[PDB]
């Protein structure tokens, strides 16, 4: 369980020690980072051989529709699983595990199953999708590896649960939302790509401080299969700087001193704002990296 | 009058009234009384009348769960009312913190009742040889808090022990010349007063003399005579005048000490002995 954000997997050419990293209900709560364990740190788990978190949970084993479920536990005055924190998600998972059975979850949509949302009305916070060529109808499911599984929900499972409880800073970005498959010198092509568009348009440099949180903030809108983040540091002049002529201010490292020299890397930005540097050997990487990507 | 009325909790800063659900308590959704009802029952005891589920703190582990428990068990349960607030078991305050109540023992929370100034605690707790009722009680397999009406007594019954199913003794739902009904002078004063009725008053010998030949009344019983007061003589429940009096030319009828306080007729003769009423004897209040 290593989320490829925190952790440089390449050609590997003073002890390391991992650990298990909280973010404060972040929707990728249970990172795994590595430091040097000289350090003191806590540990609380030790393996050998409804209320939850202020909220209330109802299960029932019958085998009924979306509709006819909702109905059903609704008398009680309850309404159906909607997802919004990693812990919740984590109990309903462990629940349905403990149960044996892919039990119902609720939502609905309104226009061909392209704007998801809950019946609680909160903003998107969470995504835990699990692929992008199941998306056949306008309802989700939760599987036993703890993913959302799309499918139509107008059958019988074997149960259901249900509770209780742009302009900015005198900039203008842009998304970009195409299929492109050019896999070769990715460093002397933006520059022109970005200024056919409209004169004075140059790639996006960090130059402030609240941008990073602004461009984080409007991140998590379409993340469905969108979950690394890139920019714009390459091979510069023989060291790690932008594409245009000028100097590095805002320093955009890990840890230590970076000697990359290849060509190119992936400089990426973590879910808080963790620096992170990645030298790839494969270019099988690039998905993530023009087509569904912050351009 | 005097009695035990249903009621709903609130909280004065927030909105927010208690709302019970299967096991817990559940936010507002308030100002309808069609579900959300409370009253005080004996031992101190919280009672919701619908779904006759009372709660209670269980301390067994870190952090002590306020759940729903069931009335005959031993759970503990039993709560209290500090100058603006409430504390159960030990010092433990109801915290709300927004939908749910826990007991953290915190001392800034307020609760009051629906739509007045009140600490919901001014009202004290009011209520087979006419003993007075256990309020809750299990009978077919359901709680019940108030004395109902059926097709099997005249009127309105109730039991007379904690246990009914065990014991099986009933009683009438007293709401007079109650024979065969030995109860405390005191006791039969607050019961009356809870009746919001007051003691037998006797101004005129045409009463007393009515009373001489009634058949359906004891030979021994209280009339109220006695001194609430310790700085006057004799006095009634009321306020009547004292003007006729029928006492006892036997006893020396010693003042305070020697004798007693209290005052006991006897209708076969028709005297009044002085007397300590703290034992059960019939009574009659008008």
């Amino acid at each position: 369980n290593f989320h490829p954000l925190l952790v440089s997997g390449r050609l590997r050419i003073r002890y390391h020690c991992a650990l298990i990293l909280n973010l404060q209900k972040s929707p990728f709560t249970g990172t795994w980072n590595f430091t040097s364990c000289s350090e003191r740190h806590f540990v609380s788990l030790c393996q050998k051989y409804v209320k939850y978190l202020n909220n209330l949970y109802k299960i029932i084993p019958k085998t009924l529709t979306w509709h006819s479920a909702k109905r059903e536990c609704l008398k009680s005055n309850m309404q159906l699983v909607s997802i919004t924190d990693p812990y919740q998600q984590a109990f309903l998972s462990v629940q349905a595990l403990l149960h044996n059975s892919s039990l119902w979850i609720g939502l609905f949509s309104q226009d061909d199953e392209l704007n998801f949302g809950w019946s609680d009305g909160k903003r998107l916070h969470f995504s835990r999708w699990a692929e992008t060529n199941g998306q056949l109808e306008d309802c989700v499911v939760l599987d036993t590896d703890g993913f959302w599984k799309t499918v139509d929900c107008n059958d019988n499972q074997p149960g259901a649960i249900c509770y209780y409880s742009i302009p900015f800073q005198n900039c203008c970005y842009n998304f970009i939302i195409t299929k492109n498959r050019h896999m070769a010198t990715t460093q002397d092509e933006v520059h022109t790509k970005c200024q056919k568009l409209n004169p004075k348009s140059h790639i996006l440099s960090i130059r402030d401080e609240k941008e990073n949180n602004f461009v984080l903030e409007q991140l998590l809108y379409f993340n469905y299969m969108a979950s690394w983040v890139m920019l714009g540091i390459t091979y510069r002049n023989k060291s790690l700087m932008w594409f245009d002529k000028t100097p590095l201010s805002y320093t955009h490292w890990r840890a230590g001193r970076p000697t990359i020299k290849n060509e190119k890397f992936l400089a990426g930005l973590s879910t808080d704002g963790f620096w992170d540097i990645q030298t790839f050997k494969v270019i099988e990487e690039a998905v993530y990296f023009h087509q569904h990507s912050i351009l | 009058r005097a009695a035990n009325d249903p009621f709903t909790i609130v909280h004065g800063n927030t909105g927010k009234c208690i709302k019970p659900v299967y096991g817990w308590i559940v936010a507002d959704d308030c100002d309808e009384t069609e579900d959300k009802l409370w009253k005080w029952v004996s031992q101190h005891r919280l009672f919701h009348l619908h779904s006759q589920k009372c709660l209670g703190l269980d301390i067994t582990k870190s952090v002590n769960e306020l759940r729903m428990f069931s009335c005959d068990s031993s759970a503990m349960l039993w709560w209290k009312c500090e100058h603006h607030s409430l504390y159960g078991a030990a010092r433990y305050r109801l915290a709300l913190k927004d939908g749910h109540g826990t007991a953290i023992s915190n001392a800034s929370d307020v609760w009051k009742k629906g739509g007045s100034e009140e600490s919901l605690c001014d009202q004290p707790y009011h209520e087979s040889y006419g003993r007075p009722c256990e309020f809750p009680f299990l009978i077919d397999g359901t709680w019940h808090h108030d004395c109902i009406l059926d097709e099997d007594h005249s009127g309105p019954w109730c039991a007379t022990t904690l246990n009914y199913e065990y014991d099986r003794k009933w009683g009438i739902c007293l709401k007079q010349f109650n024979t065969q009904t030995a109860l405390s002078w005191k006791e039969a004063y607050v019961s009356c007063q809870n009746q919001g009725a007051d003691l037998l008053s006797i101004n005129s010998a045409a009463e007393l003399t009515y009373l001489k030949e009634k058949e359906g009344i004891a030979k021994i019983f209280w009339i109220g005579l006695n001194q609430l007061y310790s700085a006057r003589g004799w006095e009634w429940s009321d306020h009547k005048p004292l003007n006729f009096l029928n006492w006892d030319p036997d006893r020396p009828s010693a003042p305070t000490i020697g004798g007693s306080s209290c005052a006991r007729m006897d209708a076969e003769s028709g005297l009044w002995q002085s007397f300590s009423c703290e034992a059960q004897l019939p009574y009659v209040c008008r």
